[PDB]
RNA sequence: GUAGAAACUGCGAACGGCUCAUUAAAACAGUUAUAGUCUACUUGACAUUUAUAAGGAUAACUACGGAAAAGCUGUAGCUAAUACUUGCAUUAUCCUUGGAUAAGUAUUUGUUAGAAGGAAUUAUAACAAAGAAGUAACACGUAGUGUGUAUCAAUCGAGUUUCUGACCUAUCAGCUUUUGAUGUUAGGGUAUUGGCCUAACAUGGCUAUGACGGGUAACGGGGAAUUAGAGUUCGAUUCCGGAGAGGGAGCCUGAGAAAUAGCUACCACAUCUAAGGAAGGCAGCAGGCGCGUAAAUUACCCAAUUCUAAAGAAGAGAGGUAGUGACAAGAAAUA
């Protein structure tokens, strides 16, 4: 019935209300994962292809990719898998779920896109949106940037908006596992300290072997 | 789930540390370290019930948050900590210094030692094991592994150790002429010599200990603590020197007006 | 007008930042001489240069009349007696005025809220 | 620099509180053993076969949703860590030289030597094979700490275990052993001993000094009532030990559970509903029905006693305070 389709690439998603058997006739007896033609729902979508990734049914229960039955099962669920969240440590719940074939009987679909074809549709494929989050760890900078040793990190961060009485503050994330004067104190230290115990056992060793006599 | 217990009653609580039986319905339940819950009294007993320094258990942590009371020259902050037998405590903004003993009954007291007896303490010998490279390790009263030990001393006797470092310093044998202290039931703090010693062989061994008013106690091996060679003691003791009377004279001198 | 006190176990807590004592109060022929004229003769005493520094409490008048028994408590500094004595005995003396009434229904805040998720709690 | 709704991570929820149904050499009490074992937090000792710093992925969050309903949750897009992973750089002995090398913590196998205990196939040492897991790619600013880490020892505990000790009944005299009953041999399994289990073998084991059965309106002690001295009768109920969470059985996590305000089924009872489905366990504190001769407030507070935590500061029907109360106990008007 109500189809949502969402683009991997660009970050943006459309919902459709579909109320005919002509119409998703294509999709029946398919199961999730696998390619399928999106020419029958629509004029516009010649040439686009989408990829059926979950929905649920009638009465809301969500649909599962291991079993290979047309209607709902009943199974354990565990830490590990996926419609299913524990309230205690090692806890485990058993719960009713529906088959990965498609069916008549779906209520959502939850399917994205593949490939593009002759029409732009708009709000689908036009649009893009980007991150919403920069890398926080040294090296990912490092690798989005493309530096070296030489170019120092602090300063290719990008703080968002902040107009408070200048125009421009940028407010950045503090940054993990950088180079801190600190952690050199560290190496110097636990050295310092294992050379002391070094000799404090020479000492004692010393000690004791002239104490017999 | 029967695991662990952590709740202490108090009319089951060791009859030594005196709680009142009313108010309340618990007792402040020991941690564990260097001294069994029977053989030791927690920090708050010490420092609230004995000393009058605090006046609820709120007031103990208030003191023990700022770090100014070290037991055996480290400072401690644990409300239940052990605090044993030798062991020397130190107050650093009264500048005081004391020694917990056993009196001529079973209860504990802080005897106020001075600065120079405030550097040392004496352990004694629990057991003796040979580690890798066939080295000595000492296993004191105190829970203390004290490494390259002596090939003189034996697992009963007594040694003097160094609190600013973990040196040991001299040690005292446990022979027929020593000097001894007792540690358990009906004689708590009595110090005489020794008389005899029995070993008999698939159970405890009996020994003799004569008083210096020629009085004879005996008792087990297990509870006897070395103090002192055959002349004079190694510590300090308490105002009676563990001498006890009995009923009828202690009562003829606390009539002395 | 005329009364007599009597100071025992004097005792001077360092590890605090306070004197403890105990005190008994000698009022023949009248009643119960009031807490404030018990903390002028404190502070005449000691010399005691204000009044806030003193916190009284336990007192009892002993059947028969005539005298009275309680404990005292005399701080160095204001700063000590506002850092470690609690929250009610702060109240009664006035150095601190608060009374937020939160009540023991917050019991059904905490009980409503772990029913609802991550956003929305 | 300071504070900081969510969320990930860590620790605790196995303690506390309640009740007495089961249970008659069982449980329990005094007295022993572990040379037959496990042990988180806390305490003391203390280590071995790119380095100016490595990896990818996931919460919270944003957009698009489903279901009458529930502490239900689908798809797509990002991003952290003491979460989950990988991995660098030094010395001690043989005889003022030099090479050899140790190149391996626990644990398993084979061959030997040998300070303590009443007793060793004990610590420990050598030779020849295997080999876990680790020794800081972490945080604070007080020369110090916090968090984590291999072995040993201590501490808080437990599992088994020796000897002796119970009410009435013979109209209960012979029980047990094909399907483990009593022993020997070899293994399996467990944290370890053991018919605890499996195969082969033998015919044993208990009993009128009461076995095997029946009954109890029987949880066992510390104790209570009454008695000159002997005795007789009680102990559901302040402390200690045991057992259980409607009745049975099974299981996950974890140092610790055969846990029930943890999970999975069956029997009984019972709740909501759009009829497709989803949720349940007062012998915890109050309170209600029923039962009966027979028993209290749907109150206030963390101030005291203590416990848990990322441990002054938060929380606790544990606990304390008051209300009802001619159970029981003490003093004491009506001159
Ligand atoms: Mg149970
Ligand atoms: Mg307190
Ligand atoms: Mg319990
Ligand atoms: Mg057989
Ligand atoms: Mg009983
Ligand atoms: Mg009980
Ligand atoms: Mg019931
Ligand atoms: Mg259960
Ligand atoms: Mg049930
Ligand atoms: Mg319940
Ligand atoms: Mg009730
Ligand atoms: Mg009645
Ligand atoms: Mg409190
Ligand atoms: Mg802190």
């Amino acid at each position: 019935m109500k189809l949502n389709i969402s683009n991997p690439l660009n970050n943006v998603q459309k919902s459709i209300e579909i109320d005919d058997e002509k119409k998703l006739l294509p999709f029946m007896e398919k199961r999730i994962g696998n390619a399928v033609p999106g020419d029958s729902i629509g004029e516009e979508f010649t040439g686009y292809v989408f990829r059926i990734t979950g929905g649920n049914d009638k009465q809301g229960f969500p649909m599962i990719q291991g079993v290979l039955t047309n209607n709902r099962v009943r199974l354990l669920f565990k830490k590990g898998m996926k419609c299913y969240r524990p309230r205690k440590k090692g806890e485990r719940k058993r719960k009713s779920v529906r088959g990965c074939i498609v069916g008549q009987d779906l209520s959502a679909l939850n399917l994205t896109l593949v490939k593009k074809g002759v029409n732009e549709i708009p709000g689908l494929t036009d649009k893009a949106v980007g991150k919403k989050l920069g890398p926080k760890r040294a090296s990912k900078i490092r690798k989005l940037f493309n530096l070296d040793k030489s170019d120092d990190v602090r300063k290719y961060v990008i703080g968002r908006a902040i107009t408070k009485n200048g125009k421009t503050k940028f407010i950045k994330p503090k940054i993990q596992r950088l180079v801190t004067e600190k952690r050199l104190l560290r190496k110097r230290n636990l050295l310092q300290a294992k050379e002391k115990r070094r000799l404090e056992k020479k000492q004692q060793l010393k000690e004791y072997k002239q104490l017999l006599n | 789930g029967k695991g662990i217990k952590k709740h202490l009653k108090r009319v089951n609580a060791p009859s030594h540390w005196m709680l009142n039986k009313m108010g309340g319905q618990y007792a402040p339940k020991t941690s564990s370290g260097p001294h069994k819950l029977l053989e030791s009294i927690p920090l708050v007993i010490l420092l609230r019930n004995r000393l009058k320094y605090a006046l609820t258990f709120d007031e103990v942590k208030m003191i023990l948050i700022q770090k100014i009371v070290k037991v055996d020259n480290k400072v401690r902050t644990d409300c239940t900590f052990p605090v044993g037998l030798m062991d020397v405590i130190h107050i650093t903004k009264s500048n005081e210094y004391f020694r917990l003993l056993y009196d001529i009954k079973g209860r504990f007291v802080p005897h106020r030692i001075t600065n120079e007896e405030s550097k040392y303490k004496l352990c004694k010998v629990k057991k003796i094991l040979l580690r890798k490279g066939r080295l000595s390790i000492a296993v004191t009263h105190d829970g203390r592994s004290i490494p390259y030990i002596h090939p003189d001393v034996k697992v009963n006797d007594t040694v003097r150790l160094d609190l600013e470092t973990g040196k040991v310093l001299e040690h005292l044998k446990f022979q027929v002429g020593s000097l001894v202290m007792v540690t358990a039931g009906h004689s708590v703090g009595r110090v005489g010599v020794i008389s005899s010693i029995d070993k008999n062989m698939g159970t405890y061994d009996i020994i003799h200990v004569k008083d210096s008013r020629n009085k004879v106690f005996a008792t087990r091996l297990s509870n006897v603590f070395v103090i002192g060679d055959n002349t004079k003691p190694y510590i300090s003791l308490p105002r009676e020197k563990g001498i006890k009377l009995d009923i009828i004279e202690e009562r003829r001198n606390r009539l002395k007006a | 007008d005329q009364f007599t006190i009597r100071v025992k176990k004097y005792m001077s807590n360092p590890l605090l930042r306070r004197k403890q004592f105990a005190l008994e109060i000698l009022h023949p022929n009248k009643g119960s001489v009031a807490k404030k004229e018990v903390k002028e003769r404190l502070a005449k005493m000691y010399k005691l240069n204000n009044v806030n520094t003193i916190v009284l409490f336990g007192f009892k008048t002993l059947f028969g009349g005539g005298r009275t028994k309680g404990f005292g408590l005399i701080y160095k500094n204001v700063d000590a007696v506002k850092k470690f004595e609690k929250k009610y005995r702060l109240v009664r003396e006035g150095l601190i005025d608060k009374e937020t009434k939160a009540g023991r229904r917050a019991s059904k805040e905490l009980k409503n809220r772990r029913k609802k998720v991550r956003g929305t709690e």
